[PDB]
C-alpha cells in the first residue's frame, strides 16, 4: 500500500511537475517507444517519431489520468475505473508493458525533477506508478 | 542451450503429439487463461465463453497453423532465429503481435503438454521444453525494430 | 479478482489434492529448480537433490499455507498474514520468482489432475496463484 | 547487439561519469527503491532507512566497486558474456544473488543518469543505456546453473 509518506511525497513531485504534466506524458511515451521498440505494437496506427501530435495527445490524456489518480490517490480502483475497462477489454494492453511505461515515467521525471527526485521520493514513485498500474490491469481477467 | 540428452527428449515426446488437436488446445487455452489475447481475434466469431473458444473452428484453425509452425521449428532447433526470422517480421511489421503473447503462449503449451501426458511429463522433460518455449519465444521476438 | 466460480474452480480443484499436497509441493518445487536454475539462489542451504528431505519438507509447508489460502480464499491476507511478514522482511524472494513457482504449480496440478484441469479451472487456479503471490509480496516495500 | 551510434552516444556520457559517486548512488539507491535487495548486503551496517543508506560507507564503497565493474565492461560493449563470465560464476556459486537484481540494479543506474544529467540523458540516449543495462545483466546471469 502507498503509505502516508509515498502519498506526500507523490504529490509534492507532480505538484512541482505542474503544467508540464502533459509534457513529460509525452516525453516518457517516447522514451518507451525507443527504448522498448515492442510497445510500439499497440500503436500501428499513429506516427511515432519525435514530435508527433498524436504522441504529444497521448501523452496529455495519460498525464491527466496520473493527475486524476494522484488526486484521488485514496480512491484510485474507482477514479481509474473506466479506464481500467478501456485497458481489459478494448485496448488488451500485456500487462508486462505497464512496467516499461512506469519505468519511463520515472526516468522523465528524474530529468526533470533535480532537487525533489531524492531517494525516498523516487521510491514513492515507483509504488506509486506500480499501483497505478496494478489498477489498470485489474479487470484483465 | 539443449543438451544432446534434451533434445532427444523432447523429440521423443513431440513424435506422440497430434499437432492440430494440441493447437487448438494451447490456443483456445491461451484465450481463456489471458482472454487479452483475444484482441488479434475480433474477425474469430463466438469467444463468449471457455466452451466457445475451445469449440470455435476459427480459434482451432489458427491453433493448427502456430503449432504446425512451432513443430516445423523442432527440426531447427539449432537455428531457432534463423529459422523463425521472416515470421519475426512478419508478427511486428503486419500483426503487430507483443512478443509477450510469444511466451504466454508458450507456458499455455506446457501446461498443455503437462495435461496431455501426465506422469511422462517429468521434471527434466519440463526444463527442456521451457528451454524449447523461451528459444521460440526469443527466436519470434528477434527482429522486432 | 477472484470472482465466486474462481473459488468454487479452485476449492474443487485443490479438494482432489488432499493428501498429495506434501508431494506436489515437493514435485513443483523441483519442477522449478530444473526448469528455472536461478530460484535455486534462494536455497543454497538445502540438499536439493531428488527426493531430499529438506524439499520434501519444504513442499508439505507450501502445499499447506496453499490449502490455508483455499480453506481462506475469501480472506488471504489475514490468513497469510504471517507469512507475508516472513517474505517481506526475511527470505525477501525477488517478486518475479513467485511467477515461476506458480507455473511450476500449475504444471504438476495439470500432470496430475487431468478430469479437473479444463480450461475454465486453469484459467482459476493461475488467478488464484497470483493472487496468493500477490499477498505473499504486499509488504515487501 | 548495439548500432554504432549508440555505442557512441554511451561512450560519450560515460566520459563525464564520476564512476564512484554514480555507483554509491545506484547501490544505495536500489537498496532503498526494491528494499528486499539488502538481503545481500546484511553485514553492511545500517540501511535502517534512506539516509541511512545513501550515507553508509559500505555502501558507497562496493558501489564504487560494482560500477567500476560495469564501467570496465563498457569497453567490451560485444562480448560482455566472455567478459562478465567470471563475475557470473561469482555471483551464482559464491554470491547466491538472484540475477534478477542486476535487472533492478540497471533500471535504478539509468534514474540516476537522467537524475544526474538531466536533459542531456535524451530517449535516445537512454535506449542505448537500455540496452547496455540488459546485456550486462544477461551476461552476468549466463553462467548461472
Ligand atoms: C501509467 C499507465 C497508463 C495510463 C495512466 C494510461 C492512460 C490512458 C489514457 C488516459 C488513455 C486515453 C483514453 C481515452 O481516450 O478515453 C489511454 C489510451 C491508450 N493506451 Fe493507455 N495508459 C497507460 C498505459 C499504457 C501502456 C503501457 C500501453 C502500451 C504500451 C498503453 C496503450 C494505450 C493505447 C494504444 C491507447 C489508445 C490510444 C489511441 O489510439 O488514442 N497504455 N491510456
Ligand atoms: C509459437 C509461436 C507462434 C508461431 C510459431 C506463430 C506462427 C504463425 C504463422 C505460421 C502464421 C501464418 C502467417 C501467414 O500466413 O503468413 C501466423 C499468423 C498469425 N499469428 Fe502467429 N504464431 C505464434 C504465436 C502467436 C500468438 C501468441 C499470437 C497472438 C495471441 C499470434 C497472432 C497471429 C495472428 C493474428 C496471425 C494472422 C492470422 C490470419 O491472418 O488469419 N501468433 N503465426
Ligand atoms: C506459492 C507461493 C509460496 C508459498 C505459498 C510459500 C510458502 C512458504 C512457507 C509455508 C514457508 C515455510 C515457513 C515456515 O517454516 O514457517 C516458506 C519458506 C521459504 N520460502 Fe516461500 N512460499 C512461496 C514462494 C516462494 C518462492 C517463489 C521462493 C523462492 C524461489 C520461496 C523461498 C522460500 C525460502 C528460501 C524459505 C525458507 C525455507 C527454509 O529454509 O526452510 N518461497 N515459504
Ligand atoms: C552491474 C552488475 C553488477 C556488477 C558488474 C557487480 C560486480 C561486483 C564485483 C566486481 C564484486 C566484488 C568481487 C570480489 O569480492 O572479489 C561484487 C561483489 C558483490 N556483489 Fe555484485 N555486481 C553487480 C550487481 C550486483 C547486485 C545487483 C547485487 C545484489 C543486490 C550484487 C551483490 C553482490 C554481493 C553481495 C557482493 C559481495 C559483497 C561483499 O563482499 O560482502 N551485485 N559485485
Ligand atoms: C511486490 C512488488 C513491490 O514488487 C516489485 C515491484 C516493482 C518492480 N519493478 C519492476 O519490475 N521494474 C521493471 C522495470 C522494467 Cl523497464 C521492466 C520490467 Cl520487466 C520491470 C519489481 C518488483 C510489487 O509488485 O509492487
Ligand atoms: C493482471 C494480471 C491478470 O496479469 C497477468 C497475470 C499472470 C501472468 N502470468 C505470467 O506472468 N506468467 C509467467 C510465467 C513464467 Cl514461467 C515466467 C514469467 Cl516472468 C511469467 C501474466 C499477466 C495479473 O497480474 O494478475
Amino acid at each position: 500500500v502507498l503509505s502516508p509518506a509515498d502519498k506526500t511525497n507523490v504529490k509534492a513531485a507532480w505538484g512541482k511537475v505542474g503544467a508540464h504534466a502533459g509534457e513529460y506524458g509525452a516525453e516518457a511515451l517516447e522514451r518507451m517507444f525507443l527504448s522498448f521498440p515492442t510497445t510500439k505494437t499497440y500503436f500501428p496506427h499513429f506516427d511515432l517519431s519525435h514530435g508527433s501530435a498524436q504522441v504529444k495527445g497521448h501523452g496529455k490524456k495519460v498525464a491527466d489520468a496520473l493527475t486524476n489518480a494522484v488526486a484521488h490517490v485514496d480512491d484510485m480502483p474507482n477514479a481509474l475505473s473506466a479506464l481500467s475497462d478501456l485497458h481489459a477489454h478494448k485496448l488488451r494492453v500485456d500487462p508486462v508493458n505497464f512496467k516499461l511505461l512506469s519505468h519511463c515515467l520515472l526516468v522523465t521525471l528524474a530529468a526533470h525533477l533535480p532537487a525533489e527526485f531524492t531517494p525516498a521520493v523516487h521510491a514513492s514513485l515507483d509504488k506509486f506508478l506500480a499501483s497505478v498500474s496494478t489498477v489498470l490491469t485489474s479487470k484483465y481477467r | 542451450h539443449l543438451t544432446p540428452e534434451e533434445k532427444s527428449a523432447v523429440t521423443a515426446l513431440w513424435g506422440k503429439v497430434n499437432v492440430d488437436e494440441v493447437g487448438g488446445e494451447a490456443l483456445g487455452r491461451l484465450l481463456v487463461v489471458y482472454p487479452w489475447t483475444q484482441r488479434f481475434f475480433e474477425s474469430f466469431g463466438d469467444l463468449s465463453t471457455p466452451d466457445a473458444v475451445m469449440g470455435n473452428p476459427k480459434v482451432k484453425a489458427h491453433g493448427k497453423k502456430v503449432l504446425g509452425a512451432f513443430s516445423d521449428g523442432l527440426a531447427h532447433l539449432d537455428n531457432l532465429k534463423g529459422t523463425f526470422a521472416t515470421l519475426s517480421e512478419l508478427h511486428c511489421d503486419k500483426l503487430h503481435v507483443d512478443p509477450e503473447n510469444f511466451r504466454l503462449l508458450g507456458n499455455v503449451l506446457v501446461c498443455v503438454l503437462a495435461h496431455h501426458f501426465g506422469k511422462e511429463f517429468t521434471p527434466p522433460v519440463q526444463a527442456a521444453y521451457q528451454k524449447v518455449v523461451a528459444g521460440v519465444a526469443n527466436a519470434l521476438a528477434h527482429k522486432y525494430h
